[PDB]
């Protein structure tokens, strides 16, 4: 990734450490930020015997591989679609971390370039 | 002992030639430099000055301990190979024989027969064999490990019998 | 069997008692040497030049080819730390020091460099693990009577 | 000589070793695609 | 862990490529190996790192008895100085070898494949220390490259084994041991993958650059490492290289730890101690 | 017959002795062979009570 | 008791009337029965021990250990009709007569009602010991050796004579199950410290210890085989049966009083095993053995622990076991090549096939490997020690490494390897040695299966 | 040249290239002449016994009992008490005890100091 | 069975129902039922067989109950004899509370597994139910030594209350 | 002992294979 | 209640059975390597029923058998885990040790000791599932050293080499 050569060889202070963000509030610069949803209760999830690392929102998406897996036995390859669904959403809601990543960041270099803007100004 | 100029020459060529088939590896290059190893030492043969010769083993070996492969080639069978008395754990001494109980000795009949022989032959023999030892003694003491061989007609050389009766070098 | 007058005994102060002392290891006078008389009770024994079996020439034929001693031979004083099983003095083909310098100076290179492979981690540049229900304090052993902190997250 | 010549020599490529059997995989590639290509058509 | 598990993929694999037993060179990949999972243990892929067992599990118990293979028909021989055109020679087990050798660098779709590139994609893809994927990376390129160096020596090469040749591999006991290894490795991977339930999360957005490095950095470790191995032929002067006398020499560490505390400890025990 | 016998031997006779010895002693005493609890889904009866657990709620249905 | 103390006196008079050649025999078959019959005190209740009478009680500690005893008799007599068929009759029943003797002191003092009469057969052990090192020792620094054990453990008793009569004078009787129930704090008064050390330094001095551990190799080396495994088996666990019965009446000045001790024998242990790693005689690398075991147990004790003492009952008896196996090893060499240096008679296995392994897993026990007792006897003391203190385990785990160097080392050196070639001597195994050390192993094996019985009071 | 090889106790000189043997003198001639001739003495008399087809004992070796006697018995009649010996002894005894006495106080200390106002978690620790 | 269901309490067991989705064959159940008529009835068989022969003549055994005593705190100093049935009485109400505490912690470990890898959230209940045995356990038994006695148990116990009475009374003002 | 087997040694020749 | 318990111990004991019969001293001395092999390879087809039955459903279990020790608060009892980890190693394992077996009656076909040297692999073997399905820590210690020991008579398998001992 190009964001570790401008942190540790460029300006590290116009980079978002991923331990710190997120900082910012979700609606600074978002007019109605819309909350995220889950379809599957944690009964359910808690219920289908789960892993907790495994447990995100996209695990709504998992729940139903085992139980085709399951239905599929001893044929483990009939499920390609359906688990190819939920990687799917696995990379949707992944691609929705590094846009966020990145919403940061440019809200980073939105506020330090209007920071010094104005200091100069005033 | 005392290990002659041109001996250890011999020694250090040998050894050199066996490092060299170490790094060489491949029989060709191995052939290749080992020609221009021997026409490197052929030409310093015809030196009258003894001085010269112990000079030019100093930084030759000194040369041969540099470019020795950390990791030589040695046939298993020898001091440092993978097969370094691997065999000798089946080896027994055959002393031990004489214990076997006497079912075991009989379920041998004919080999222990001539066991019998060789015991007997080695009794009678040992007298004969210790007379001539003592009697070729060197003044002041042995001055050699050497063993003489057997002078007379009708004996055995002396100090014969561990060599001869030892266990093989495939005793399975 | 074997008396009391061949066995260890005082340090040789007197050159003749040496000359005793050499053929009581049945060894000569001329390289015969004792332990450096420091009160440490080694007497008499002699200290032999500290070469492990490993060096010993295999293929000279040894009355113990195992251990490769000679009968009669007076073995060193630290014979099991010298054993072919135990510790070894073989000359390797490069010296101590330099072999001591690439080796402590590998193991501080790899130490080294990690740290600052700390310092500096490498990541992917990516947002943080969501995780819904408050990031499952309820299931990760929070009490349920505790209220759960608010914690849920938006789209972008 | 004899480890230059005979039937040692001609000694394979490092690529033909890995290579080995390319002939008849490929050979098996296009029966075994061929029946799937026309029992994905029937499908 | 990842501190234990980078340097360990390293030294073991550094020394593995300097090496000439068969045995000790097969031995050092595995300690390679060990140093893998435990890389994986760290960042939070327990169970991959329980796969990679199972894979690694099958070739590499084949790589050693195809290697015993060799070495008990030509006469109880494990320098890789003593053989060459083996390929020809013996048939099954040179299809053997390079077929463990493959699966050993995670080469595509095979035992190797299932674990090594998915521990390798994931690795990278997660908050690690930076210097613990440089020595993985490096370690699979070395993994790789010895593995040319055991099929370049031992195979690939003209014959160096004494006169008389009794090389033989037509014992059934010898054939069906390894073939049923053999049609384990080929498949293995395809069929626990596919089965066992999805058991951690698989990262899918990632961009392509690290995505072909698990098959990229094995290119070339396979490239050089054939054009290294294959100067030997070109007949030039011999000169021990520094870096070579530290690597075929075990890294130097056993001249010091085997040496140095261990003196110290027996004659602490002489000079102090008991007396 | 060399097979038959080997197989009685070696693994009739054990596994007889075993599961004697795993269901009258060993499950007599309390969580000796305590398994894990059958995972379940939504959208499965449950046998011994025959409810049909109700469908997980309509999902977001994005492929590809 | 008295169902075994009469039938151990009886054995005494039959011996010294039987027939000639009768002697072992005889001897032997009713001194395994005494052991059976001794097997009754194995059953202990929830709740107080065993009291049979005011002369004699036994606890979950004293039985286990009394087995021991009774079982090992036959051991030293089936271990030494080899090397006494050649002296007189008189002689030979005379040895009977002091081991039968050692037993019948042994039994009264693990079983001692009263802390006084524990004393007097608890030292009274060393006149049939000292009689066996001296007269049928085989060497002559034996007479020095005698001196030097006899003398050692009498500069302990003494002060400890004083001590037990003195709290006789101050608290009334010293009955072990009183003084259990009437027990006082003992102040930190510079008095009741000394009294600490009279009741302490006699047990302590006597099984080793790191300064006071010079007697073991003076002793067992040069003692006699039937003697040799009886000061390194049992008389060692008196000087530890006296610990935890002593260590009552002192707590809580044992708290604080026990750093000097335990910091002596925590690293004392350390080098003694280090000894063994660099040792020239069999038998002293046996006997400096023991004392690494033997250390450990004086560690377990002085924390004042369930989990300490539960594995330090079970340390003593699986120890004593395995050392009187060992000497049996050193014997079964010393019988054919007459000497007891190591290097003397490499290469056994090739020789002796099953003495190899007689050797091998009395190796492996001394290795401590799980799940052989003395695994759980040292593993116990691992988490009493932790408990008490984190840095202990760098010195607990560090003779874990020493004692599992010089255990091999003593087996690669004797049995491995190539096999001496001037010897001619070696012949195969007698079915005594064999039958004997399987005598030794297999109970010790039996054992694991339920060490309940071994553990000790505290369970 | 190139670098040579720098010796050490552990890292012994190769006794090839060390320099005394390739110089040589008369006086050394005879010096390793005599080391075969006692060598000889000492193999030829141990064969002759070995060789006996009557000695069914084992053949005694003066070197192994002088050894065991050296560094086991004629120390301590040999020992006398000087400087160095005298600091090893207090050095390598009371040394290790005393350190280990600080460090094992130095932990105890600070062990009980934390549970007597309540500074350590057990609440699960029952079988101490 | 042959322990009570709520000192050994079991929550219901619920098991998914076979929905065979794949037209093939699946084999876990055939092996299973090979199972079943190869080991599984041989062995009910012979059980049946010695159970009726157990049946043949069944005696009794129970377990001797023991009367309560008058512990250590009322037991007269010096009084050998009241402290000896004392003594008894506090040192078989150990062994009674350390398998009160095993059964406990053995519960413990019967929720974890049977609850898989959602034990965390399962096994809450039963994390507060050894906390509160745990807990008190230490201010009971802990810390007694190799020697305990009741009288160094009844001295720990009136330091507890010493100590916690004067906290409370001085935090009270 | 006796020998016989399927292949026989060869003296820096190429040994024979077999179909299988 | 179903046979996965039984199953899965069954490979452990019947790993035993070859033991066993070896400590008789009459037992099949002549072609022991033979009946080893044939052992393992019973349990490996064996080992396979416990691995579709987890991976039809996902059964895993914990068969706590004998009690061995009630050490105050610790029951120390002989407790096999059969989690995803064992259920599907011991498979794995039992497969590459079968074929060493045939290799190895290929390798040291002329070891004079040969069936002393299969005796070391099964118990080498037992070690090794003892470390695998092991539910307490103790059993994994049991396992842990057993494994280790082993290691050691059959690296010193040519014990007469000195290098080996080392
Ligand atoms: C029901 C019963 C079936 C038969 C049981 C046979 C025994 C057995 O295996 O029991 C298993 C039981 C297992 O208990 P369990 O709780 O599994 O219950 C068993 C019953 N079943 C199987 C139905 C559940 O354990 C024991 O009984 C312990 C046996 C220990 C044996 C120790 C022998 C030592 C010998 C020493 C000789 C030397 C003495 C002198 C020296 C002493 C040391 C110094
Ligand atoms: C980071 C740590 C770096 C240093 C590591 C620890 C020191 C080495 C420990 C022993 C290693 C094994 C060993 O004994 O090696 C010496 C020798 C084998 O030598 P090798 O190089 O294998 O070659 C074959 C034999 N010619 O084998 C023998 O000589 C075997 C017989 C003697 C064994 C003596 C072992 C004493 C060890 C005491 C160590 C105490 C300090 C430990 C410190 C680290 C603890 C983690
Ligand atoms: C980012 C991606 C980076 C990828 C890098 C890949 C590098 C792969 C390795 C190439 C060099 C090693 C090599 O080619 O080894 C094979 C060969 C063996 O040569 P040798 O052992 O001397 O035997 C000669 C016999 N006649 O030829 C040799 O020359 C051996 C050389 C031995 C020393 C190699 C040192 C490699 C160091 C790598 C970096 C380590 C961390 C810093
Ligand atoms: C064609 C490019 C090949 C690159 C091979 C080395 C890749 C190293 C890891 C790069 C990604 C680090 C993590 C980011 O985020």
């Amino acid at each position: 990734g190009a964001h570790l050569a401008r942190r540790y060889l460029g300006d590290a202070s116009k980079e978002p450490d991923p331990l710190r963000m997120p900082t910012f509030p979700p609606d600074y610069g978002f007019p109605e930020r819309k909350e995220r949803e889950m379809v599957a209760t944690q009964q359910e999830m808690n219920d289908a015997q789960l892993m907790l690392q495994q447990r995100d929102y996209c695990a709504h998406y998992l729940i139903q591989l085992l139980k085709c897996k399951r239905d599929s036995f001893p044929n483990f390859l009939a499920c390609k679609h359906e688990q190819h669904d939920w990687d799917y959403c696995e990379h949707l809601d992944y691609v929705k971390r590094m846009k966020e990543f990145e919403r940061e960041r440019r809200l980073l270099q939105r506020k330090k370039r209007r920071e010094q803007r104005e200091a100069e100004m005033a | 002992a005392y290990l002659t100029h041109q001996q250890k020459v011999l020694r250090l060529y040998k050894r050199a030639l066996r490092h060299l088939e170490s790094w060489c590896v491949h029989r060709d290059k191995y052939r290749y430099f080992a020609c221009l190893m021997r026409a490197r030492f052929d030409e310093h043969k015809n030196e009258k000055d003894m001085v010269k010769a112990t000079q030019l083993l100093r930084q030759a070996e000194e040369e041969f301990w540099y470019g020795q492969h950390p990791q030589p080639y040695i046939f298993p069978e020898s001091p440092g190979g993978t097969s370094y008395e691997r065999y000798e754990c089946y080896k027994v001494p055959e002393w031990c024989l004489d214990d076997w109980h006497p079912s075991e000795k009989a379920m041998y009949p004919d080999y222990f027969a001539k066991r019998e022989q060789w015991k007997r032959l080695r009794r009678e023999s040992w007298e004969r064999e210790v007379k001539q030892l003592q009697e070729e003694t060197p003044p002041g003491g042995p001055r050699t490990e050497a063993l003489p061989p057997a002078r007379k007609e009708g004996d055995l050389p002396p100090l014969w019998w561990h060599i001869v009766t030892r266990p093989r070098e495939r005793p399975m | 069997h074997v008396t009391k007058d061949m066995f260890p005994g005082p340090y040789p102060k007197t050159p003749e008692e040496r000359a005793a002392a050499a053929k009581k290891y049945n060894m000569r006078v001329e390289d015969y040497e004792p332990y450096p008389d420091d009160g440490m009770g080694y007497g008499d024994y002699p200290k032999l030049p500290d070469r492990s079996q490993q060096e010993r020439d295999p293929w000279y034929d040894w009355d113990h080819p195992d251990l490769r001693l000679n009968w009669g031979e007076p073995i060193h004083w630290d014979l099991d730390m010298y054993i072919r099983n135990r510790v070894d003095t073989s000359p390797t083909p490069v010296s101590w020091n330099t072999m001591c310098k690439h080796l402590s100076g590998f193991v501080a290179f790899m130490l080294f460099m990690f740290w600052v492979g700390e310092i500096y981690p490498s990541y992917q540049p990516v947002g943080p693990k969501q995780y819904p229900y408050n990031d499952l304090y309820l299931e990760r052993g929070g009490d349920p009577t505790k209220e759960p902190e608010p914690v849920v997250h938006y789209e972008i | 000589a004899w480890r230059y010549s005979g039937g040692f020599a001609n000694n394979v490529s490092f690529v033909g070793a890995l290579l080995k059997g390319f002939k008849w995989g490929f050979a098996a590639f296009v029966v075994a695609v061929g029946a799937e290509y026309y029992l994905e058509s029937q499908n | 862990t990842l501190c234990l598990g980078a340097i360990t993929t390293l030294f073991t694999a550094l020394c593995a490529i300097t090496q000439n037993d068969i045995k000790k060179i097969v031995a050092f990949s595995t300690s390679s190996q060990l140093g893998l999972m435990m890389v994986t243990i760290g960042i939070n892929q327990p169970h991959l790192a329980f796969l990679h067992i199972c894979m690694h599990a099958f070739f590499k118990a084949m790589l050693f008895m195809c290697s015993g293979s060799i070495i008990h028909s030509l006469n109880d021989e494990q320098d890789i100085r003593k053989m060459g055109g083996l390929y020809k020679a013996m048939p099954f087990t040179t299809t053997a070898l390079i077929i463990g050798s493959l699966a050993l660098t995670g080469m595509p779709y095979l035992t190797g494949f299932y674990s090594k590139d998915l521990i390798i994609e994931a690795v990278n893809m997660s908050y690690t220390n930076a210097w613990a994927l440089l020595m993985t990376l490096i370690a699979t390129s070395l993994t790789a490259a010895y593995s040319t160096r055991i099929i370049f020596f031992a195979f690939l090469g003209k014959p160096r084994f004494p006169p008389l040749v009794l090389i033989n591999e037509n014992n059934p006991l010898l054939i069906n041991s390894i073939k049923r290894l053999l049609i384990g490795s080929i498949f293995a991977g395809f069929i626990i993958s596919n089965n066992i339930p999805p058991m951690t999360v698989p990262n899918t957005t990632m961009p392509l650059y690290m995505k072909m490095t698990a098959l990229i950095v094995t290119i070339m470790g396979f490239m050089l490492a054939l054009e290294l191995n294959n100067t030997t032929y070109y007949l030039k002067f011999k000169y021990p290289s520094q870096t070579y006398k530290f690597s075929n020499m075990l890294g130097y560490y056993p001249s010091i730890m085997h040496r140095l505390p261990t003196y110290h400890n027996l004659s602490m025990s002489q000079k102090s101690a008991s007396s | 017959y060399r097979h038959s016998i080997f197989a009685v031997t070696h693994v009739l006779i054990p596994v007889w002795i075993i599961h004697y010895y795993l269901k009258y002693h060993v499950t007599a005493k309390p969580y000796t062979v305590v398994e894990r609890k059958p995972r379940i889904f939504p959208g499965d009866t449950i046998l011994e009570t025959g409810e049909v657990i109700p469908l997980m709620k309509e999902f977001p249905d994005q492929h590809h | 008791m008295l169902k075994i103390i009469i039938p151990t006196t009886m054995l005494l008079p039959m011996t010294w009337m039987s027939k000639h050649n009768m002697i072992w025999i005889n001897a032997t078959v009713h001194s395994l029965l005494i052991s059976l019959i001794s097997l009754s005190l194995l059953n202990q209740l929830g709740e107080n021990s065993l009291n049979f009478s005011l002369t004699f009680f036994s606890d979950s500690l004293s039985a286990p250990l009394l087995v021991l005893t009774t079982w090992l008799l036959p051991l030293m007599l089936m271990a030494s009709q080899s090397h006494l068929s050649k002296e007189t009759t008189t002689r030979k029943k005379l040895y009977i007569t002091m081991l039968i003797l050692l037993q019948l002191f042994l039994i009264m003092t693990f079983t001692a009602t009263e802390l006084i009469l524990f004393y007097i057969l608890f030292e009274a052990t060393l006149v049939p010991t000292l009689i066996i090192i001296t007269r049928w020792g085989n060497q002559t620094e034996r007479l020095n050796a005698g001196l030097y054990f006899l003398f050692y453990t009498l500069a302990g008793s003494l002060p400890l004579l004083v001590a037990l009569v003195y709290i006789q004078n101050t608290t009334g009787s010293l009955n072990f199950l009183i003084i259990h129930y009437w027990s006082h704090p003992l102040s930190n008064s510079w008095s009741n410290i000394f009294m600490w050390l009279a009741c302490i330094m006699a047990f302590m001095v006597k099984m080793p210890l790191y300064g006071l551990h010079l007697w073991l190799p003076k002793a067992h080396v040069e003692a006699p085989i039937a003697g040799s495994m009886v000061l390194a088996a049992v008389l060692l666990k008196l000087g530890g049966y006296g610990m935890m019965r002593i260590t009552t009446i002192l707590n809580p000045l044992t708290n604080y009083m026990a750093y000097p001790f335990l910091m002596l024998s925590m690293w004392g242990m350390i080098m003694t095993s280090s000894i063994c790693l660099r040792q020239t005689d069999l038998k002293s690398l046996i006997a400096y053995s023991s004392v690494s075991h033997m250390a450990l147990v004086i560690v377990a004790i002085m924390i004042q622990t369930p989990w300490s003492f539960m594995g330090a009952t079970a340390l003593m008896i699986a120890h004593g076991l395995t050392s009187s196996m060992l000497f049996c090893l050193a014997n079964t060499n010393y019988e054919r090549v007459h000497s007891r240096t190591m290097i003397l008679a490499r290469g056994l296995q090739t020789l002796l096939p099953l003495m190899a392994t007689w050797w091998l897993m009395a190796s492996l026990t001394n290795l401590a490997l799980p799940p052989s007792i003395n695994l759980i006897g040292e593993l116990f003391i691992i988490t009493a020690s932790f408990s008490w203190s984190n840095i202990t385990i760098i010195l607990m785990g560090m003779n874990m490494m020493i004692t599992a160097l010089y255990s091999l080392y003593m087996l690669i050196t004797t049995q491995r390897g190539k096999y001496t070639h001037h010897i001619n001597n070696i012949k195969a195994s007698f079915t005594r040695e064999n039958a004997l050390m399987a005598l030794h192993i297999l109970p010790l094996l039996l054992l694991t299966l339920n060490p309940k019985m071994i553990l000790g009071p505290l369970y | 040249s190139f670098p040579k090889y720098k010796p050490s106790r552990l890292a012994t000189l190769p006794a090839t290239l060390d320099p005394a043997e390739y110089d040589i003198s008369p006086e050394t001639r005879k010096a390793q002449a005599e080391r075969l001739a006692i060598r000889s003495r000492l193999k030829r008399e141990y064969l002759l016994q070995y060789n006996d087809p009557n000695r069914l004992g084992v053949i005694e070796d003066p070197a192994l009992i002088r050894w065991t006697y050296a560094r086991s018995a004629n120390i301590y009649p040999n020992f006398r008490p000087t400087p160095k010996t005298s600091l090893l002894g207090a050095l390598f005894g009371i040394g290790p005890l005393f350190f280990w006495y600080y460090v094992f106080k130095t932990d105890r200390d600070k062990k009980e100091k934390l549970i007597q106002e309540g500074k350590l978690d057990q609440t699960f620790n029952i079988s101490y | 069975d042959s322990w009570d269901k709520d000192v050994y309490p079991e929550p219901p067991r619920r098991t998914p129902a076979p929905a065979p989705q794949t037209s093939l064959p699946n084999p876990v159940t055939y092996l299973t039922k090979i199972f079943d008529l190869l080991v599984d009835r041989p062995v009910t068989l012979a059980r049946e067989f010695i159970e009726q022969q157990h049946a043949k003549n069944r005696y009794y055994y129970y377990h001797r109950e023991f009367r309560r005593v008058p512990d250590i705190t009322e037991c007269e100093e010096k009084d050998i004899l009241c402290m000896f049935e004392a003594e008894m009485q506090w040192r078989r109400d150990y062994k009674v509370d350390q398998e009160i505490v095993n059964i406990i912690q053995e519960r413990l470990k019967a929720c974890q597994q049977r609850e898989g890898e959602s034990y965390r959230q399962n096994c809450a209940k039963e994390l507060e139910q050894f906390t509160q045995v745990s807990k008190a356990f230490q201010d009971r038994y802990s810390d007694l030594g190799a020697h305990y006695s009741a009288r160094k148990c009844l001295a720990k116990q009136k330091q507890r209350m010493l100590a916690e009475r004067k906290a409370a009374k001085e935090a009270a003002a | 002992a006796g020998g016989g087997v399927h292949i026989e040694p060869r003296y820096r020749q190429f040994p024979q294979l077999t179909r299988s | 209640m179903n046979p996965f318990a039984s199953l899965t111990l069954t490979t452990l004991i019947i790993l035993t059975i070859p033991i066993m019969m070896s400590n008789s001293n009459i037992y099949k001395t002549n072609l022991y390597p033979n009946y080893v092999k044939t052992t393992v390879s019973y349990a490996f087809t064996l080992s396979l029923v416990p691995l579709l039955m987890f991976m039809h459903t996902g059964q895993e279990m914990i068969i706590s058998n004998w009690h061995w020790m009630t050490l105050q608060t610790v029951e120390l009892s002989l407790s096999f885990k059969m989690d995803y980890f064992s259920v599907m190693f011991i498979p794995v394992a039992l497969f590459v040790t079968w074929s060493i077996m045939e290799f190895s009656m290929w390798y040291m076909h002329s070891d004079p000791f040969i069936n002393r040297f299969f005796k070391y692999l099964v118990l080498f073997l037992i070690t090794m599932m003892i470390l695998v399905t092991a539910n307490n820590l103790f059993q994994l210690f049991i396992g842990w050293e057993g494994v280790g020991i082993m290691s050691f008579l059959l690296i010193g398998w040519w014990h007469g080499r000195t290098d080996a001992n080392t």
